[PDB]
């Protein structure tokens, strides 16, 4: 499982570029596919999504008329499109895979993004900064506009983790499971509109900044992400 | 579907393709040609797939005039075969190969039981079967040359104490076919075509692709009155 | 010949293993089955069906 | 207003006796004597779900044509008194019927296919069919629309019109369709005595119902049997095909006594 | 000498053993349980009704979760349900065609394939790259592979038609037990709440018991007329039913070793192609040839509610963990679900 992305750059408002994710290691044509940026200060928003078979296409509000997403199966490849560029519009850019049966896990697996510079229900996060300490518990927490619980008993909230220099790495889908990769210490839990998450027993490359995010219904909204440093 | 959440939209959009994929399999899976082969053992079954150049079951594939044809070969199990043979129930058409040669060797304690016995056995309970009352059979012949070279120094009636014909070779075979196609119970909806192989007889499989041709058109020619 | 004693031995042992066995009475067994199947009956959907709102099939 | 006016192009139609009294009688008795048994068969060759073939499809699409044509000449004879009213029947009148010509042809390629076509063909040929079937009806209604208007609805029962050649958008038609089920129907019988009864044969000859050639030679009186044969076999199509294709057959009996009584 | 003072040890144990199964028999389960109140009718009807399928239908299996499904079939396909939705999960393509039974692990990772070839294939659900890959193709049998059921995510059982019984270990592709004992060919095995006993049935009218670890055959068990073709275990582990050719199907004890209960009715001259218990055992579902299932009351054998529906034979039913819904196989192509 890799994901190589392509095609960034700096680039004036106006004109045109296409990013590319080359795929390798998995069955391309299984999975739906996303597109999310990172703020070069700030939070992660939501910006597009494909689906199975070139059926189903979704944009978020500020995008529409100039980004055009596509697939191409038999190279295994994924197209984003985007013209008429303002210097509102940098930022840095990841290609995340996710597929969507009974007891699946999506958002699994993230890139590591390319840098692209120009020249409703939202997440409230309680905190933008709290000092901790190898070896006591620490717990954050974040609230939505809207309730999340649809009525199919499912809670949709995901839990991310992003440490210095890297890329994303799922840590909670659907507010109590586990991903991959990950100790069992990481805990989580939520109620009406009050979210939280656990640490027991902190370590080392356990510093950094941590997001909530809902799935309800699109399009897709983050928040600003707490802090925890050593 | 303004009553579905986010993501049950994508599970019906995999169900559905799903559906797709195992609809076009199956409907590419009935255009292929059925046979399902037979014959005591030793009996020239490795002759007739040598010659036309085609463990549990052994299937076997090939492609003539546009057409293409499976064999299942299933002479290497030994288990009952009331259990294994009902899921054969849909194919168009039984080989079913023995040798005329071996009229006076004995399989057994019995003498008088040789294994031209043992081969009409097999027939008789291959034909009168439940799953097989609309299914056409195809009888090969084979060993024409060493039953010639035998008759002409040994007699018939070592298995045949009723015969009395000319102990020359095309009497011989005219019994045997006759002997062959006359246990059949009803002649109203099967048939019992035969035909007599050799070493050239690069006609071997264009007997059983017109044995064939003929029940398609049996069918078609039923399933609309006519 | 040495299959024969050898198919006797075998009906022997197998014979043997199968005789010393502290059976016990059918009466039992069926009193063991009826407990079960009571003292289980109300968790069984199959029997006395759900009403609508918690059958998830309706 | 008999039901020999569909196709009878008689300019000097006319008699000295109770003539019309009997063919009229005969023509609206064997309607009658349809609309019956004709319902049963379409709720037959719609219902059970194992029957659905192509040839099933076939029937239940002529028979559904048959039904609604027979209906609407049997409502839509009298009214003739209103002048701008009569000339929406008699096209629709023309569609139905041109449309039971055109299932009925393919019935024959259907029978084609079964006798010479052995084997399965490489895709399903479902969009053909129904694009022919009710694509050739609605080109000949849309010209022959086109051409003219005022030949739609007559002095005395409104269909198409005698008094000049448009009645050559029926004829033509019931001429180009029976010279090739007769082709059909002797292929099908070529085949059923050389690679390989009669009662077969008579029953196709009620779906490709060659009969309606009863109606092209009344070029006058002294020809009154012939009228009598087209009316007293065109007027009970719907029940001779439910007799040949709903009943005789064991395996349709087989599949409703399974289904229907479930 | 030897042979006869065995010939007649033999016939002494034997008497012996035809003795103890004669005096067990004091009274039958009906003769016991007059008192209880029957269930009266079960007007079971159809919730959904899953197609897709074009053959008929071998084999099918429920999941430790209540909601999944598993079946394969002719046209050579595997194919995983969600019941709730009627939806796809998963679709694998095969190798072999003639298929006669499923496996599904209780931890949803591992499936498993067998049939008229003699290798029993192992299929990897939680993957990585995204497909239902092949994993171990265990082989070491000579005749078509009847039934096959999980241990753990590491241990096999399976039986076929040579009289022979298999407990396998995946990792190695070694075996690791061979059970011999039969006379004709195994037709199925059912497995233990507790993975430590098993039972097996014979196309030779007959039907034993073994022990998992040590790999001999502890009991024997007698009373059928013809072949036994389904056979499943009651959930405490202190009976087991068998469905034999002659249209009755069997109720015994694996511990008093004798016919306990029989069901069959003189309008039902056909076979038994499957038999299943419920959660609580107060239903005996079976699938027949007469083209319908029946519904006995599993304790009295007095009567018996009906589910219709099929235009053909059935071939194989299931029930879940939880008791929610009851499933059936037939051989029309269409698979069916009743709560």
């Amino acid at each position: 499982v890799q994901l190589v992305e392509s095609g960034g750059g700096l680039v004036q408002p106006g004109g045109s570029r296409k990013l590319s994710c080359s795929a390798s290691g998995f069955a391309f044509s299984s999975f739906g596919m996303h597109w999310v940026r990172q703020a070069p200060e700030k939070g992660l928003e939501w910006v597009a999504y494909i689906s199975s078979g070139s059926g189903t296409i979704y944009y978020a509000d500020t995008v529409k008329g100039r980004f055009t997403i596509s697939r191409d199966d038999p190279k295994n490849t994924l197209f984003l499109q985007m013209t008429s560029l303002r210097s509102e519009d940098t930022a840095m850019y990841y290609c995340v895979r996710s597929i969507y049966y009974y007891g699946s896990s999506p958002f699994d697996f993230w890139g590591q993004g390319t840098t692209l510079t120009v020249s409703d229900i939202v997440m409230t996060q309680a905190t933008s900064s709290v000092p901790v300490t190898p070896g006591e518990s620490v717990s954050i927490s974040c609230r939505s506009s809207k309730s999340l619980l649809h009525s199919n008993g499912n809670t949709y909230l995901y839990w991310f983790l992003q440490r210095p220099g890297q890329s994303p790495q799922l840590l909670i889908y659907r507010m109590s499971n586990l991903a991959s990769g990950v100790p069992d210490r990481f805990s989580g839990s939520g109620s009406g509109t009050a979210f939280t998450l656990t640490i027991s027993r902190l370590e080392a490359e356990d510093v950094g900044v941590y997001y909530c995010m809902q799935h309800l219904e699109y399009p897709l909204t983050f928040g600003a992400g707490t802090k925890l440093e050593l | 579907g303004c009553t579905l959440s986010a993501e049950d939209k994508a599970a019906v959009e995999r169900s559905k393709m799903i559906d797709r994929n195992l609809r076009e399999d199956g409907e590419k899976a009935a255009r292929e040609v059925k046979l399902l082969l037979l014959g005591a053992g030793e009996s020239g079954k490795n002759t007739i797939v040598k010659q036309m150049k085609i463990t549990g079951i052994v299937e076997t594939h090939f492609t003539f005039k546009d057409l293409h044809f499976k064999m299942f070969d299933v002479g290497a199990q030994r288990s009952e075969r009331k259990k294994w043979i009902h899921c054969f129930e849909g194919v168009t058409a039984i080989i079913f190969c023995v040798a005329l040669s071996d009229y006076d060797l004995v399989l057994a304690e019995d003498e008088e039981m040789n294994r031209m016995h043992a081969s009409m056995k097999l027939f008789d309970s291959i034909c009168n079967n439940k799953w097989f009352t609309d299914t056409s059979i195809i009888l090969f012949l084979n060993k024409k040359d060493l039953f010639e070279e035998k008759i002409k120094k040994s007699p018939l009636t070592i298995c045949y104490p009723e015969y009395a014909g000319s102990n020359t070779y095309e009497e011989a075979a005219a019994y045997i076919q006759c002997q062959f196609e006359d246990l059949n119970k009803r002649k109203d909806t099967k048939e019992i075509y035969t035909h007599f192989t050799c070493s050239t007889d690069t006609k071997n499989v264009q007997f059983v692709f017109d044995a064939v041709t003929d029940v398609i058109i049996k069918n078609n020619l039923k399933d609309c009155g006519l | 010949n040495t299959a024969s004693i050898a198919q006797a031995r075998k009906l022997v042992e197998q014979l043997k293993m199968e005789a010393n066995i502290d059976r016990i009475k059918v009466s039992k067994a069926a009193a063991d089955l009826m407990a079960y199947c009571e003292a289980h009956a109300k968790e069984d959907p199959l029997l006395t069906p759900v009403p609508a709102s918690e059958n998830p099939f309706r | 207003t008999n039901f020999a006016v569909l196709m009878a192009h008689v300019e000097v139609k006319h008699s000295d006796a109770v003539h019309d009294l009997l063919l009229d009688v005969i023509t609206w008795v064997g309607i009658l004597l349809s609309l019956v048994c004709l319902l049963i068969c379409i709720f037959t060759f719609c219902f059970f779900r194992g029957l659905q073939s192509d040839r099933n499809t076939i029937h239940k699409n002529l028979c559904i044509s048959l039904f609604v044509a027979e209906l609407l000449f049997l409502i839509g004879i009298n009214r003739t008194d209103q002048p701008i009213a009569c000339a929406v029947f008699a096209a629709l009148l023309h569609f139905f019927f041109l449309a039971a010509f055109t299932w009925m042809f393919l019935e024959g390629v259907q029978l084609y296919i079964m006798l010479v076509e052995v084997f399965e063909s490489e895709h399903s040929r479902r969009k053909y069919f129904y694009l022919v079937g009710y694509g050739m009806p609605a080109l000949i209604v849309a010209v022959s629309a086109a051409v003219d208007y005022r030949s739609y609805g007559t002095d005395k029962v409104c269909w198409l019109r005698l008094d000049t050649y448009f009645i050559w958008s029926f004829i033509g038609p019931a001429t180009l369709i029976i010279m090739l089920n007769v082709i059909f129907l002797g292929i099908a019988l070529y085949k059923m005595f050389h690679h390989t009864w009669v009662i077969g044969a008579i029953a196709l000859l009620c779906l490709l119902g060659l009969t309606w050639a009863f109606g092209l030679m009344y070029i006058n009186e002294s020809t009154v049997i012939m009228a009598y044969l087209f009316t007293i076999f065109n007027s009970l199509q719907g029940m001779f095909i439910f007799i040949f294709h709903c009943v005789l057959q064991k395996k349709v009996r087989k599949e409703y006594g399974k289904c229907l009584r479930t | 000498s030897e042979l006869d003072q065995l010939r007649q040890e033999a016939e002494q144990l034997k008497n012996q053993i035809r003795d103890a199964r004669k005096a067990c028999a004091d009274a039958t389960l009906s003769q016991i349980t007059n008192n209880i109140d029957p269930v009266g009718r079960i007007q079971m009807r159809t919730r959904r009704t899953l197609r897709g399928h074009l053959a008929k239908i071998y084999a099918m299996h429920w999941g430790t979760d209540s909601r999944l499904l598993v079946s394969a079939s002719q046209d050579g396909k595997l194919i995983i349900w969600d019941s709730y939705t009627t939806n796809k999960v998963h679709a694998i393509p095969l190798r072999s065609s003639w298929v006669m039974t499923c496996a599904y692990a209780p931890s949803g990772n591992y499936v498993a394939c067998g049939g008229l070839d003699n290798i029993c294939s192992i299929y990897n659900l939680k993957t990585r790259e995204g497909n239902v890959r092949v994993s171990r193709e265990l082989a070491g049998h000579t005749g078509y592979l009847s039934c096959c059921r999980f241990l753990d995510d590491n241990q096999i059982v399976t039986s076929s038609g040579d009289t022979t019984c298999a407990l396998w270990d995946i990792e190695t592709g070694q075996q690791t037990t061979t059970f011999t004992g039969h006379t004709g060919d195994v037709m199925s095995l059912s497995l233990a709440p507790d993975t430590r006993l098993f039972v097996s049935g014979a196309c030779d009218a007959s039907a034993k018991l073994w022990d998992v670890r040590e790999g001999m055959c502890r009991q024997t068990f007698t009373g059928h007329e013809s072949d036994i073709n389904a056979i499943c275990f009651f959930p405490n582990g202190n009976a087991f039913a068998t469905g034999s050719d002659d249209a009755t199907c069997r109720l015994f004890d694996l511990r008093a070793d004798q016919e306990l209960m029989t069901y069959s009715h003189d309008n039902i001259i056909c076979g038994i192609t499957s038999v299943s218990f419920s959660k609580s055992g107060r239903l005996l579902l079976a699938g027949y040839d007469d083209f319908n299932c029946n519904v006995w009351d599993a304790l009295k054998a007095d009567r018996a509610g009906v589910l219709a529906g099929h235009d053909n034979r059935v071939s194989c039913l299931g029930v879940t963990d939880d008791g929610m819904a009851v499933a059936t196989g037939s051989w029309d192509s269409f698979l069916k679900i009743w709560n």
